[PDB]
RNA sequence: GCUAAACCUAGCCCCAAACCCACUCCACCUUACUACCAGACAACCUUAGCCAAACCAUUUACCCAAAUAAAGUAUAGGCGAUAGAAAUUGAAACCUGGCGCAAUAGAUAUAGUACCGCAAGGGAAAGAUGAAAAAUUUAACCAAGCAUAAUAUAGCAAGGACUAACCCCUAUACCUUCUGCAUAAUGAAUUAACUAGAAAUAACUUUGCAAGGAGAGCCAAAGCUAAGACCCCCGAAACCAGACGAGCUACCUAAGAACAGCUAAAAGAGCACACCCGUCUAUGUAGCAAAAUAGUGGGAAGAUUUAUAGGUAGAGGCGACAAACCU
RNA sequence: UCCUCCGCAUAAGCCUGCGUCAGAUUAAAAAACUGACAAUUAACAGCCCAAUAUCUACAAUCAACCAACAAGUCAUUAUUACCCUCACUGUCAACCCAACACAGGCAUGCUCAUAAGGAAAGGUUAAAAAAAGUAAAAGGAACUCGGCAAAUCUUACCCCGCCUGUUUACCAAAAACAUCACCUCUAGCAUCACCAGUAUUAGAGGCACCGCCUGCCCAGUGACACAUGUUUAACGGCCGCGGUACCCUAACCGUGCAAAGGUAGCAUAAUCACUUGUUCCUUAAAUAGGGACCUGUAUGAAUGGCUCCACGAGGGUUCAGCUGUCUCUUACUUUUAACCAGUGAAAUUGACCUGCCCGUGAAGAGGCGGGCAUAACACAGCAAGACGAGAAGACCCUAUGGAGCUUUAAUUUAUUAAUGCAAACAGUACCUAACAAACCCACAGGUCCUAAACUACCAAACCUGCAUUAAAAAUUUCGGUUGGGGCGAC
RNA sequence: UAGGGAAUAGUUUAAAAAACAUCUGACUCACAUUCAGAAGAUGGAGGUUCAAUUCCUCCUUCCCUAACCA
């Protein structure tokens, strides 16, 4: 009926903002996704997924200092508070990012690839083949949508024709323009998938409601299915 | 909005069926209004405009029940008012060209009084009528000062 | 002798004729009936189904602009059930009447009130002197039920009788339903009131006129016109359409609140109150209660319990699936 | 004298509903009834903010030390604008939701023990039966389906489910569901769910912690690939017939059949032909329970198999004790009861002047036949009959009566998705057989039985119309006969 | 109790064949394997049909399923 999305704020802050739970309902009030509800209250920390974002009056490569690496309730990865110039922002932390580090945000591609340090953001064309990368965008300047979960990384496979081929965490290949930026290394919290929920109630703390008790007979979809990897996804236009 | 028999057999199930027209967004230029309009049309409308030799002829010729659009009837009122007024706002700097347009469509000219009401819905017409009749009341001071003078005037002439 | 009984108005019904309805000062679309701030939200879109077809599946009458007639004809249709024209034809204007009701009737109506329901919605009952009550003193007698006045061997309760109430003799309530009912088969305490056979085809009977009849149409090889005379009541579980419902309950959202003591100390740990639940027993079963009481129990910092406001709506929701819960 | 749940406040709700006076008469008996007249006073509470930009990483927990995860309730600045001051509303009560002056429901604070709030007995008697208690000789589960209830305050185990949790409000709390864990399936991505997430993710499901494992099968049916195929932790399935060591059984032999032939385990029981098997424990006595063995009509591996800690108002077995459960009851108290006084329901009811025995009869008689009995009428008990009352039997059948559910029942694709085609709209076209016969320039070169016609995808993820295939649904039915129906038969 | 299916050499499977078993021989020092020969059955009875391995009807025989609702 009168559902209003909490995601209404328009200016970037690092102040954690209050978010509202959905219970798996859509704006009609009807259940759209089952199994969502409750959990601990959470505040949202706005993550800036555009790593090469020079300040208002600045341009070109710039550096930032990692002020803190901390826990994030809204994602499985850790986040890092970084500061450069007069600006602070939240970013996805890499595996070994720690307070006091300095990270590089670059948009420069040279004849020679750079030495890839973890936590630095470079265009894909500037990185050696085989570098571990995370927080990839599909179009230059779009912002990282791929390889964002804890402990993840892709691999730079090729650099042909001004395009970069990468391997997604699912092992499917993905072609983008070489000017797309990525971050070197793996996402933080590499042991995230070793966590043991332990008891049913801790799933309720995370905002999961129990599965239906209704018994469903398995159908043709069930059972192992060995199918080839899908063909490479290209975001390039010729 | 209608029904159909499945497989065109009356002994089969009767199903609801809606046939919708195929709609295209095209642009059209009016000579009388000297304006381009982006109008949603059917292929039929394009066939009718051709048989009329243009949008101005199509709008001016076709009657209300065959246009079947309030927009077409606003275009008609618009075109008809320029013809009734010989409006000089059409190509202000080309009196010769302007007169060629008005002559081309001289068949459809009607009095300006009638053209104002062409296409109006009943609810628009009443609002037009209500506004024409909207007049502030006359202060009875003015009404009586006229009766008094006329009363004094007539008395003076008699004697 | 009580309780009662009785009543004739209120109004109402169907027609006719005529084309109705406003502010009354103040308030009222927000939580209506609330003097007084920055907006923009805006209407339109084939009914379906019951039912009939003895199932059901195509199909199944629904005023649509003149009475009549053409005509239940042309035609349509699981060519079934049923449905069904048109051309053409062309009668009538004088509102205030009634072989209508009279308080269980006639409007539901003394009133959409009281009352019931969260809401949409559902929805009553009843009055009775007289010219005067600034005359309170004038009538009977009448249902069931009682009272005046309990009762005496034995029996469908009576009948035949009889000097005599009873004793004697004879005698298996009634309705319905059945092959068949005293049946220990149905229904019925009793009184009052209310409460159930509607019409064509043909035929018959009784008139009129008669090779014609009939006040256009329609029939006629004694017909034809007219008339008389004829076919009940209450009852499902359902189906569909549009509204109204999440103050209960299921789940969720926002923002709150509660959780003593003892043990252990990582805590969906133990013991144990408040609190939440409802294992077992008894009680209660028109209750105290349309699910309770007493004891005994399970849990009680948690997937806890709980106040508030909001959300999801029936072809649906919601569901730790019990086909649970949605007043 | 006794009780104490309580009580007092706030919230919500309610709306004058035990103030006075005057009336009637006060209340499931004897004012909270009628009418008038009064009454709650704001400091508590409610009712709030000029604009635009900008600011806002660091929980709470005595916040210190420590230690966490589920990661959290409390904050501005800049510059403009800004003289004006106490309005309005709630305020009562013995109260609200439960048809009631209802033993139920009802949030917070504070006290609880009370300073606050209340009365279990109308009077009597002291029978039964009934309810609630207390006490009980000797015995101590002999009771019983069962130690139910009481008493006491125990032991050991078996099944099932791991565990806390959850459910049929109002007959089921459970072994059912969820669940940590494990595994299968789908998905490469943003501005309204998922998610301000991004494959260590997120959805759809199975199974059920953990430990040991989870065998074989892709023929069929489904999914996926639709090029031979792949896929069981998808739906599912997982062999016979003869003979051979006295018998039993067959390491073994023959033949056949299948996609594979049931593997590991486990098996006298939530499981059971014989069967209450057999044997060892257990009792004096076991159709119980435990341990084994036999071995499976029809045990068996995430439709999970087999062990095991902990746990359970689960089902079952048991030591010790305990006891009125019982042998076998008794006594007393209160309640109820009965009597007096007040007030005053319900279901029920054809009429009744309403015995017994045998017989009869629509096959079980107060009422009929034959006998027998017989003045009349209260009160208390009882429950054998009145086929007692209650609810138009929930069983069963029938009805061309419904409805829910499921499908390889019939009909259908409206809708939805995909696909094709057509419509709409790019937007430009010459691209696959050289063979020197006296004729041929010192070279870019002539002829003979080969020196030809020569549109590219119809021109996007849209929308319309047509088909097509799917998924999801929708509508409708589910014949009869029948020594009841079904089954069989017809 | 009531319906259905099935009886083919000694065996097990076919539509009157095959592999075994048997018999005869060969090979071997002998046996087995192997090789070459040979015999060997349509359950019984009752039919029809131009002809009975698919067909009867019955018997005899073995199996399979069903035996439910109160
Ligand atoms: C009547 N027969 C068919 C039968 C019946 C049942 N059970 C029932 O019918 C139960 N019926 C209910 C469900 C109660 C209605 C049965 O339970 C059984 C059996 C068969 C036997 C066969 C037994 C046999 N031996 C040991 C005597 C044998 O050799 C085998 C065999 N497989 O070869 C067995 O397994 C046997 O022992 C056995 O288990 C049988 C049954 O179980
Ligand atoms: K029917
Ligand atoms: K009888
Ligand atoms: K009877
Ligand atoms: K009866
Ligand atoms: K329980
Ligand atoms: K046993
Ligand atoms: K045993
Ligand atoms: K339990
Ligand atoms: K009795
Ligand atoms: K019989
Ligand atoms: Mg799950
Ligand atoms: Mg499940
Ligand atoms: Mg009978
Ligand atoms: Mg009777
Ligand atoms: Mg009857
Ligand atoms: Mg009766
Ligand atoms: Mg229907
Ligand atoms: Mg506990
Ligand atoms: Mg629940
Ligand atoms: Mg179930
Ligand atoms: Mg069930
Ligand atoms: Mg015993
Ligand atoms: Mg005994
Ligand atoms: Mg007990
Ligand atoms: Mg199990
Ligand atoms: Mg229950
Ligand atoms: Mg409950
Ligand atoms: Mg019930
Ligand atoms: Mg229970
Ligand atoms: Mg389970
Ligand atoms: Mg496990
Ligand atoms: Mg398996
Ligand atoms: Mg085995
Ligand atoms: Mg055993
Ligand atoms: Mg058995
Ligand atoms: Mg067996
Ligand atoms: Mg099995
Ligand atoms: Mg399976
Ligand atoms: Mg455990
Ligand atoms: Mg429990
Ligand atoms: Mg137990
Ligand atoms: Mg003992
Ligand atoms: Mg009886
Ligand atoms: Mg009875
Ligand atoms: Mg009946
Ligand atoms: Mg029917
Ligand atoms: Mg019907
Ligand atoms: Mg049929
Ligand atoms: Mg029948
Ligand atoms: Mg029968
Ligand atoms: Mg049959």
């Amino acid at each position: 009926a009168n559902f209003v999305s909490w995601k209404s704020r328009t200016k970037y802050t690092i102040t954690p903002v209050k978010m509202r739970k959905s219970g798996g309902r859509d704006h009609t009030g009807r259940i759209r996704v089952h199994g969502i509800g409750g959990g601990h209250k959470q505040r949202y920390r706005m993550i800036d997924f555009l790593r090469f974002r020079p300040e208002e009056t600045k341009s070109g490569p710039f550096e930032e200092k990692v002020i803190q690496v901390r826990y994030d309730p809204c994602r499985s990865a850790d986040i890092a508070l970084v500061a450069g110039g007069s600006r602070k922002r939240w970013i996805i932390a890499t595996e070994n990012m720690q307070a006091g580090d300095t990270i590089l945000n670059s948009n420069h591609i040279g004849r020679m690839a750079v030495a890839a340090r973890e936590g630095d953001a470079h265009p894909l064309g500037a990185l050696p083949v085989g570098t571990l990368i995370n927080n990839v965008e599909s179009e230059p300047g779009r912002g990282a949508q791929y390889i964002r979960a804890a402990g993840t990384c892709g691999v730079l496979l090729r650099k042909v024709n001004g395009t970069a081929i990468i391997q997604l965490p699912s092992k499917r290949q993905m072609q983008v323009l070489e000017t797309c930026v990525a971050t070197v290394g793996r996402v933080s919290n590499v042991d995230h998938n070793k966590r043991v929920i332990g008891k049913a109630g801790r799933n309720r703390w995370l905002g999961k409601r129990p599965n239906s008790g209704r018994w469903h007979r398995k159908g043709g979809w069930a059972g192992r299915k060995i199918r080839p990897l899908p063909p490479m996804k290209s975001y390039v236009k010729l | 909005l209608g029904q159909i028999y499945a497989n065109n057999d009356k002994l089969s199930k009767r199903l609801k069926k809606v046939w919708k027209p195929q709609l295209f967004e095209r642009e059209f230029y009016s000579e009388i209004l000297d304006k381009k309009f982006t109008v949603t049309v059917t292929m039929r409308t394009l066939d009718l405009i051709d048989e009329a030799y243009g949008l101005d002829f199509y709008i001016l010729k076709t009657p209300k029940e065959d246009l079947c659009s309030k927009f077409g009837m606003d275009l008609k009122r618009g075109m008809l008012l320029r013809l009734a007024r010989q409006d000089p706002q059409l190509h202000p700097e080309d009196p010769e060209r302007r007169a060629a347009i008005y002559d081309k469509y001289k068949e459809f000219a009607i009095p300006e009084e009638e053209a104002e009401w062409v296409g109006l819905t009943l609810e628009e017409a009443i609002e037009k009528q209500r506004l024409l009749e909207e007049k502030d009341p006359v202060p009875l001071f003015k009404i009586y000062v006229a009766e008094l003078i006329q009363q004094l005037q007539q008395q003076a002439l008699s004697e």
